[PDB]
């Protein structure tokens, strides 16, 4: 729970809005996990960046036997017929014929197997990359190790490859309230310490970037520079303070 | 080829220019003294456009780069890639499933239509210099991710696979030196790095974490995920039968 | 260039397309700040992006609301600065340039190839089939077949590899889109020498 | 063609090769710019802070 609650705090929301959240968070990841499971078992296809690798190196390979069947022009493919049946100084002349084709197809093949594996050596490098920086860890680099903001990953084996997890968090929902930079108060010009100003038409409050939980505009969470002169798009309004009105 | 008439004039010495490459261009007759062009007409690739066997039987063709001035025929079309013939043009696009050239793609309505591709949901943000959306809701969600690790570590010997067995073909190779020595090299060297690819990407733990047996993760499931002694998890055998090895 | 065989197909993204995208990009990140990347687009007014982006850096957001004039007048000065720099300068626009060239180079030395008699008694195939009898002519046909095959394999290895780093660089530019467009990544260095 | 035919599938391997890169850079293309689910269009005021 504490984990998910750190890493609520990581992407940019306070924690508090896992813990009275963590029922209904359970309930969509479990959701989740289950669709997904329904998606691979149903749906296939999804996996074609292993099967394009197993069915073109079998390819590769077929044709590299298959190779064999072909003549390249000499009297026969098949070497103990013509090396039968034909004298020895021209039996030198269709082995080396043979021998030079053969050999230069299979060379072909190993060039080609060769650029192949460096390809796949570029993925297992990005492979380690994501298991190091998105299992291990969690990485605020954006659209790397998922489709929003990241929440952590879970590695899964495969048959010649790995597959990810990747548990992300997607806000949505989105409402929208009229902003302004700063509040003037007594001519002094009041930010958010961490947080946007916001108001639902007459009120103003502050929030966090990432989800919407209004708070009262106090002293202690906005600090204070400048005045009201300069800055482009202020707005006036009152800024509560807890110390003064306890004193009495 | 076909014959046009020239601008380029010969010296009265000179009987053909070729062009690059050891191809005639030109040529002047001998029974006029006209200088004329050869040019290769028309000719290219023929690809297909199928919705796949199973949905229908009805297919597209598309001569590659070639006008329909040339040559089953129902309706063409002139695109930027050559001649479509066998697909009808609408105006209306969508998000297109077959590819086929600046921009064209290819069934629907049991017909195949081509048509301009559509970029993605054409709508707007709105924007004023004192408005701010915020989220409200949250949905977590999981998407999967494959990426390849390794290939099958094969080698094959040149010494048994050009001869076969057969000594006085072994006798003829040897002259050629040591391909074979090369070629072995080449194919144990990416095998070593074959096993290095996974030994480099799963073995970043030098411990072997198991879990307690108690499963109350703040209340999250992970019976379909974590490991069960009854088989490798569940996961992975799903998409171990999703291969043709 | 293209004579027999030899040909180019189009890309499917057209010019207008991908010009298309870069408008739409261009936009939500002008408007929306990040979030159009990770969710549905929140639009933003550009000062504040630009303030959270500042906070982001390690300064904190009041330095920019006094100075939002001298940022903007900074920003205009230096676009106005790289359009001229583009396009007085020749040569700069050389990592594209330079990789068309040197495929060019492949394909014209493809083409170019075919002059050669590669020991044969001449070059065009329809002469050598024209004044020659089977059994004899077969023997120059199956030489110059060979020599042509060669060069043609040679090329194609040679694509094969250029290919291959061209698609090592386009990875690293969706990388780069993504990291330094849809976020604002703090590799230092990695996009932009300085802070980002 | 005859002779050239007896000299196995060299002929549909580099064409086959080809093609493979081709329709790579399709990818590369698509890839490296369709990073976008929508398409986001300007305001017609353009008051961005200045
Ligand atoms: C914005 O939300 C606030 C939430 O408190 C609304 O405040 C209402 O009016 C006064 C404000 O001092 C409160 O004492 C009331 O209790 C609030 N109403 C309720 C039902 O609790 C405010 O009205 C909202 N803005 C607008 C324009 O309606
Ligand atoms: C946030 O989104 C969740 C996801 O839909 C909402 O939870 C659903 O709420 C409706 C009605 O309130 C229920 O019928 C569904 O069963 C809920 N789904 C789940 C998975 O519990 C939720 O209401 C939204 N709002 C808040 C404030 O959480
Ligand atoms: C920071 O450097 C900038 C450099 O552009 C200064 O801005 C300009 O300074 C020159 C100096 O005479 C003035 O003529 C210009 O009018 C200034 N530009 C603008 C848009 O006002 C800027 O003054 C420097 N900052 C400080 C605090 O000195
Ligand atoms: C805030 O109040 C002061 C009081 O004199 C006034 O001068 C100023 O215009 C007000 N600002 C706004 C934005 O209403
Ligand atoms: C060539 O032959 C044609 C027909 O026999 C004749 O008309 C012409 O005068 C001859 N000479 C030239 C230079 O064309
Ligand atoms: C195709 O033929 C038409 C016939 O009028 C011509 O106008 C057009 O230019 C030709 N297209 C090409 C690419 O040659
Ligand atoms: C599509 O465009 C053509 C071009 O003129 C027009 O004739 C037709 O009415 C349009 N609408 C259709 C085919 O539904
Ligand atoms: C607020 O959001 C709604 C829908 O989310 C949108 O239609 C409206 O235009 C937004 N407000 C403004 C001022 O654009
Ligand atoms: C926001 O834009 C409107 C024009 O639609 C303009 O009149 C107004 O002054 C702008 N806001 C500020 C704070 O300048
Ligand atoms: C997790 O889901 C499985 C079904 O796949 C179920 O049997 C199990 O009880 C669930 N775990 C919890 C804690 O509900």
């Amino acid at each position: 729970a504490m984990q998910m609650a750190y890493r609520f705090n990581g992407i940019g929301v306070t924690q508090n809005v896992l813990y009275e959240n963590q029922k209904l968070i359970a309930n969509q990841f479990n959701s989740a996990i289950g669709k997904i499971q329904d998606s691979l078992s149903s749906t296939a296809s999804a996996l074609g960046k292993l099967q394009d690798v197993v069915n073109q190196n079998a390819q590769a390979l077929n044709t590299l036997v298959k190779q064999l069947s072909s003549n390249f022009g000499a009297i026969s493919s098949v070497l103990n017929d013509i090396l039968s049946r034909l004298d020895p100084p021209e039996a030198e002349v269709q082995i080396d014929r043979l021998i030079t084709g053969r050999l230069q197809s299979l060379q072909t093949y190993v060039t080609q197997q060769l650029i192949r594996a460096a390809e796949i050596r570029a993925s297992a490098n990005l492979a380690a990359t994501k298991m190091s920086e998105c299992v291990l860890g969690q990485s605020k680099r954006v659209d790397f190790c998922g489709k929003g903001y990241h929440l952590m990953s879970f590695p899964q084996s495969a048959p010649h490859g790995v597959v990810f997890l990747h548990v992300t968090y997607v806000p949505a929902q989105e409402k929208n309230f009229t902003t302004a930079p700063a509040i003037c108060h007594d001519g002094k010009a009041h930010f958010p310490r961490e947080g946007v100003f916001v108001s639902n038409g007459t009120h103003w409050f502050v929030t966090q970037r990432n989800f919407y939980e209004p708070q009262i505009i106090t002293t202690d969470n906005t600090f204070v520079s400048g005045n009201c002169d300069v800055v482009i798009g202020i707005v006036n309004n009152t800024v509560y303070d807890p110390l003064q009105p306890e004193l009495d | 080829g076909v014959l046009t008439e020239s601008n380029k004039k010969f010296l009265p010495f000179q009987q053909f220019g070729r062009d690059i490459a050891d191809t005639t261009d030109a040529v002047r007759d001998p029974q006029t003294l006209e200088i004329l062009d050869i040019t290769p007409c028309s000719f290219g690739g023929v690809s297909v456009i199928t919705p796949g066997t199973n949905t229908s039987n009805q297919v597209a063709v598309l001569y590659q780069d070639v006008n329909c001035t040339e040559v089953t025929g129902s309706n063409v079309f002139q695109t930027r890639a050559g001649c479509l013939i066998g697909a009808e043009h609408v105006n209306n696009s969508y998000e297109c499933d077959i590819p086929i050239g600046a921009g064209i793609c290819a069934v629907a309505s049991q017909s195949i239509i081509a048509y301009t591709m559509s970029l993605g949901a054409e709508n707007s943000v709105a924007y004023s210099n004192n408005s701010i959306a915020i989220p409200t809701n949250f949905t977590i969600s999981v998407t999967t991710e494959i990426l390849p690790v390794s290939m099958t570590k094969t080698s094959v010997d040149c010494t048994m696979y050009i001869c076969g067995d057969s000594t006085e073909c072994s006798n003829l190779l040897l002259q050629y030196g040591s391909f074979c020595t090369q070629l072995n090299r080449a194919l144990t060297g990416i095998a070593v790095e074959q096993d290095k690819n996974t030994q480099e990407v799963f073995a970043q733990v030098k411990q072997i974490y198991k879990t307690p047996p108690i499963k109350d993760f703040g209340g999250f499931n992970f019976s379909q995920i974590l490991p069960d002694p009854s088989k490798r998890s569940f996961i992975e055998d799903l998409l171990f039968n999703k291969v043709t090895l | 260039q293209k004579f027999n065989g030899l040909t180019v197909l189009p890309p499917l993204l057209t010019d207008e397309m991908i010009a298309q995208y870069t408008s739409a990009l261009l936009a939500g990140t002008i408007t929306s700040g990040w979030t159009f990347g990770a969710g549905a687009a929140l639009q933003i007014p550009f000062a504040m992006q630009m303030a959270y982006r500042f906070n982001g850096i390690g300064v904190t957001q009041n330095v920019l609301y006094e100075n939002q004039k001298l940022i903007a007048n900074q920003f205009n000065s230096a676009i106005g600065k790289i359009q001229d720099s583009l396009s007085s300068t020749a040569s700069a626009l050389g990592k594209l340039q330079d990789v068309v060239n040197q495929n060019a180079q492949a394909l014209n030395t493809l083409v170019k190839q075919l002059s050669s008699n590669f020991g044969a008694i001449s070059s065009v195939l329809n002469d050598i089939l024209s004044r020659l009898d089977p059994p004899e002519a077969e023997v120059q046909i199956d030489r110059l077949i060979t020599g042509r095959l060669q060069s043609l394999q040679t090329y194609v290895t040679q694509q094969l590899i250029r290919a291959a780093e061209i698609r090592a660089s386009a990875n690293l530019a969706a990388t780069k889109m993504s990291e330094c467009v849809l976020g604002q990544s703090k590799r230092v260095d990695f996009c932009g020498k300085g802070y980002h």
